[PDB]
């Protein structure tokens, strides 16, 4: 198919400062009538997409004129001149004449923030859960501005793999931060076979990996 | 330039279906439109199909047209054959700055069983020879499908000059008959070992031979 | 609703110039954008395009006749013409004029056709020859040859009326010598050939020629 | 004001079939008779319309597509056709209404030595949809082995060139082709003929 | 106002069929083409099908070609998507977007207007209500002058689950994490909130979980550990 390659998905921007996304096609996009039928869509959180630009550089009705399309051939560019906070979300490009009609993978646009280290908390399994025969240990990273973090579970100092699920929130309207929950599940039997449970957190905000831990029965 | 080629004749019974082929000699018959005319004896030809697949106002839908670029031919087809359709049919096209007609084809709606032709070759008579002329006469008789072609040969070498031939006419039999002459100088008449009259009818060729001796 | 009518002399001497005209009723040659053609067919033979004309100025000729054909049109009398110089026995044909609504169209409206014969022959009477009997058992075939008679009409009887069974008289042929020739045949029992006399009565009204020729075996 | 057919037929440059052109014609008067009466086209058929009626007709738009193919490929432009040009370069739809016009350009698009500027697409993973245009140069994986694109190997470059020489047979000579496409939508017409 | 209002999505077992409807308003449906586009959870947009303004043509993405069937009803202004032999890879949100005005032979720019989507979830997991477990605040969640505290909502197959704290009264500093999909086919989630560490002895914290598909409401008090 015609492959649509977008700008890096994380595109953190400062409000009031211009931003720009690159779409690049596997083949040149001009059609036989000499038009290039590349669209630009904006998808806000929890919304269906809206079209901002059609035909490379034509602005759709009701789109603020800071939005700007440009480009030709195989290289295209959506440009905002003064980012505002409404402009947050995912932006897709799209070709309209090749029959696969593929779209770009998407570029996520987040507010750029000063670096904020997470606050780590740990939760042992509830006693009710252990009746079920399973045990869930929740690690909780809170309010970090960089979304990138590494959290690892050690049980009695042994690393655990294939054992846990992480889940992050969307960027916070007020303080521009993320929070992540990592959950470790074991059988109740295996859980009672150990005493020290820790998750060790790595992140720009910490100048060395922080470890949160508890011991069973203390 | 190009030629269009059709069969000499096709024949079928009333209510049956018959197809007539038209094959371009060179270039693609599909390049430009091809037409089909019906010609009744004595009248100017009528258009039955134009633009390959179209019937003019009046022409019934028993007549259809079709292209076959795999053989570089087009075909006129009549289903529900009706005796009034017995006629001559020509295809035509236009390439370069020339319009071309096909050879024509004599459709025959059948009203009686087909009959093999009877062929008789009369040498020139001593009466005429003494008049310093010589004429060979080929009489063809008693054949139903009234289509026929005739070829003259002098020792298997085909003769072309001095040949004239009747187009077939109904006889009192209700069958058909036709006649062909090869005119000769009496010098040439004795200058070959024999002469032959070749008759072709329904894809079958009868010949008769007369020697000057 | 256009009507076409061929006009001209139906007998042309060899080596002369053949000249026809197609007077047109119901449409205007100059006001229409039709093409106007000439098509001919020698008797017993298929149609052969000669030439088309268009009043814009372009005229198309059969390349086998280009040196001999010219085609003209005068609006004052609403007709167009054919002229075929240096004519020979091979141009004997029915000549038709037809129209065409566009180059590469079909010939819609045709004239009735006019036959022109090419022959330098004044009124001449037949020279009747015998087709002596040969042959089929009990079905000898026997006949009269009727050569070289310029007027087309010629009647033929056998035994002054008492023989009609098995009798056929073929249509005339026009030789290259410009003269008609015709033949008449009867098939009779080969048993009868030694007694029953066979006399063919040949009548050619224009030249005042009556001949009765006996046909005998040899 | 008259229509720019001359800009379409008399363009000194005509595209390659894989990169065929398309001009939209609207808001003018079209004397189609300048086309269908021309003895110089080698091929002229309309589909769904009889050429007579063109000058008495009114369309919303008219779309001229133009390219160069070789002689015996011209039988492929017409709808329902298959083969190299129909499958991979230019495909008319089955419901096509309009004309297909061709003419030999050997005097124009041939050079002594061969004119290689005209190309056609030899391989494609699936057939074109009607009027799709494909100008990719990705290397075609005819074979089971993955291709790294950079190299030929058993993988093939998709575009091959016509070797257009004057002395070629009439089948292997250049033929400029124009495809008129008549669009009648429920909007007021904008391209009419002189009689309409 | 132009409107496109899809419906007909939900939980479909694999191999079975589902039919989706897009009800258009505010424009002459008959004049434009139409498209179905899908978005899988967390992923980008993938085009499913196209239909022509007059219904004459239908083009499909090879992933659904042979299994999906687009169709419109110009009398009732309705686009349809017939989904058969549904696989797991077909789980997505399905949108209808307006196509071009006129023939897609000649007019190409489109997707100028989109519907709100309908959710299609292809799984073989019996509808189940969540178990709700307290995430009790400890000295290992107090940190400084704060107390993180939460609810762990696990084992509920239909996706939509809603959690409030103290019947909506507590909102400040609340995080409900996006569900994730577990090995078993069920969805696990936890909701969490920080509170002043002083309050743990005086104020009482209760999370409220609602799971409409299984008709299950569970309230769970969260208490500190002794
Ligand atoms: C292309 O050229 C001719 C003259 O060379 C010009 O009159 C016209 O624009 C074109 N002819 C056609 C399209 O038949």
């Amino acid at each position: 198919d015609v492959v649509m390659t977008q700008s890096p998905l994380s595109l953190p921007v400062t409000l009031g400062q211009p931003a720009s996304i690159s779409c690049r096609s596997s083949q040149s996009l001009e059609y036989s009538d000499g038009n290039t039928y590349l669209n630009w869509f904006q998808q806000r959180p929890g919304q269906s997409p809206r079209r901002l630009i059609y035909k490379v550089s034509k602005r759709d009705s009701g789109v603020p004129d800071r939005f700007s399309g440009s480009g030709s051939g195989s290289d295209f560019t959506l440009k905002i001149s003064r980012v505002e906070a409404e402009d947050v979300g995912v932006y897709y490009c799209m070709q309209g004449t090749h029959w696969p009609l593929t779209f770009g993978g998407g570029t996520k646009v987040e507010i750029k923030r000063t670096v904020a280290a997470p606050s780590v908390f740990i939760f042992p399994p509830s006693d009710e859960q252990l009746k079920s025969g399973t045990a869930s240990v929740v690690c909780l990273l809170n309010n970090f501005y960089p979304r990138e973090a590494k959290v690892q579970w050690k049980v009695d100092n042994a690393l655990q793999s294939g054992n846990s699920q992480e889940s992050v929130t969307e960027q916070d309207s007020k303080d521009s931060t993320y929070s992540l929950s990592s959950t470790l599940t074991l059988s109740k039997a295996d859980y009672e076979k150990h005493k020290v449970y820790a998750c060790e957190v790595t992140h720009q905000g910490l100048s060395s990996p922080v470890t949160k831990s508890f011991n069973r029965g203390e | 330039n190009f030629m269009l080629t059709q069969p000499h004749s096709v024949s079928e019974s009333p209510g049956k279906t018959v197809t007539i082929s038209c094959t371009r000699s060179s270039g693609s018959i599909a390049s430009n439109y091809v037409q089909w005319y019906q010609q009744r004896p004595g009248s100017a030809p009528t258009t039955v199909i134009y633009e390959d697949n179209q019937r003019p106002s009046g022409v019934p839908d028993r007549f259809s047209g079709s292209i076959d670029s795999s053989s570089n031919s087009v075909s006129l087809t009549i289903s529900g054959l009706k005796t009034e359709d017995e006629a001559d049919y020509y295809c035509q096209s236009y390439d370069s700055s020339n319009w071309v007609f096909g050879g024509g084809t004599k459709l025959t709606v059948l009203g009686q069983p087909k009959a093999a032709p009877s062929v008789t070759l009369f040498p020139p008579s001593s009466e005429e020879l003494q008049a310093n002329k010589a004429t060979l006469v080929c009489l063809i008789s008693d054949f139903y499908p009234g289509a026929v072609t005739v070829a003259w040969k002098a020792d298997s070498s085909p003769v072309k000059a001095g040949v004239e031939t009747t187009t077939p006419s109904k006889q009192s039999n209700n069958k058909y008959a036709a006649s062909s002459y090869l005119s000769l100088t009496p010098e040439q008449w004795k200058s070959h070992r024999s002469y032959s009259c070749q008759v072709t009818h329904e894809g079958s060729t009868v010949e008769k031979t007369v020697a000057p001796t | 609703q256009v009507q076409l009518q061929e006009s001209g002399p139906r007998l042309v001497k060899p080596s002369e110039t053949l000249s026809l005209t197609c007077t047109v009723s119901g449409g205007s040659i100059s006001g229409s954008n039709y093409f106007w053609g000439w098509i001919r067919q020698p008797p017993g033979k298929g149609l052969e395009w000669i030439g088309t004309i268009y009043y814009g100025g372009s005229t198309y000729y059969n390349p086998s006749l280009k040196s001999r054909v010219t085609i003209s049109v005068d609006t004052s009398e609403n007709q167009f013409s054919l002229k075929l110089s240096s004519v020979t026995a091979a141009d004997t044909a029915v000549y038709y004029c037809a129209n065409l609504a566009w180059l590469r169209g079909y010939f819609d409206y045709w004239g009735q056709g006019t036959l022109v014969t090419v022959s330098s022959a004044s009124t001449k009477g037949p020279s009747v020859f015998p087709l002596a009997p040969s042959s089929s058992g009990g079905t000898a075939a026997l006949g009269c040859l009727v050569k070289d008679y310029f007027p087309e009409p010629v009647t033929v009887s056998w035994n002054s009326g008492a023989l009609t069974s098995g009798v056929h008289t073929f249509p005339a042929v026009l030789q290259s010598s410009g003269l008609y020739s015709l033949s008449s045949v009867v098939t009779v029992p080969s048993s009868s050939l030694g007694t029953q006399t066979y006399i063919c009565n040949v009548n050619h009204k224009p030249s005042n020629t009556k001949v009765d020729k006996k046909v005998e075996p040899k | 004001n008259l229509c720019p057919f001359g800009e379409v037929f008399n363009a000194t440059r005509f595209a390659s079939v894989y990169a065929w052109n398309r001009k939209r014609i609207s808001n003018c008067v079209a004397d189609y008779s300048v086309l269908y009466n021309s003895a110089s086209f080698s091929t002229f058929k309309c589909y769904g319309v009889s050429p007579t009626k063109l000058n008495d007709l009114c369309f919303t738009n008219v779309y001229a597509d133009s390219f160069v193919i070789r002689g015996d490929e011209v039988r492929q432009i017409a709808p329902g056709q298959t083969g190299k040009i129909a499958d991979y370069n230019y495909k008319l739809p089955d419901d096509f209404t309009g004309c297909v016009i061709a003419w030999n350009s050997n005097n124009l698009d041939s050079k002594v030595g061969g004119n290689y500027n005209y190309l056609y697409r030899l391989f494609r993973k699936s057939n074109l949809k009607p009027f799709e245009r494909d100008i990719s140069t990705e290397i075609y994986q005819a074979g089971s082995t993955p291709c790294n694109g950079v190299e030929g190997f058993n993988c093939y470059f998709p575009l091959q060139s016509y070797g257009f020489q004057p002395t070629n047979g009439v089948g292997y000579q250049p033929y400029r082709v124009v495809v008129l496409s008549f669009e009648l939508l429920h909007a007021p017409a904008t391209v009419c003929g002189p009689g309409s």
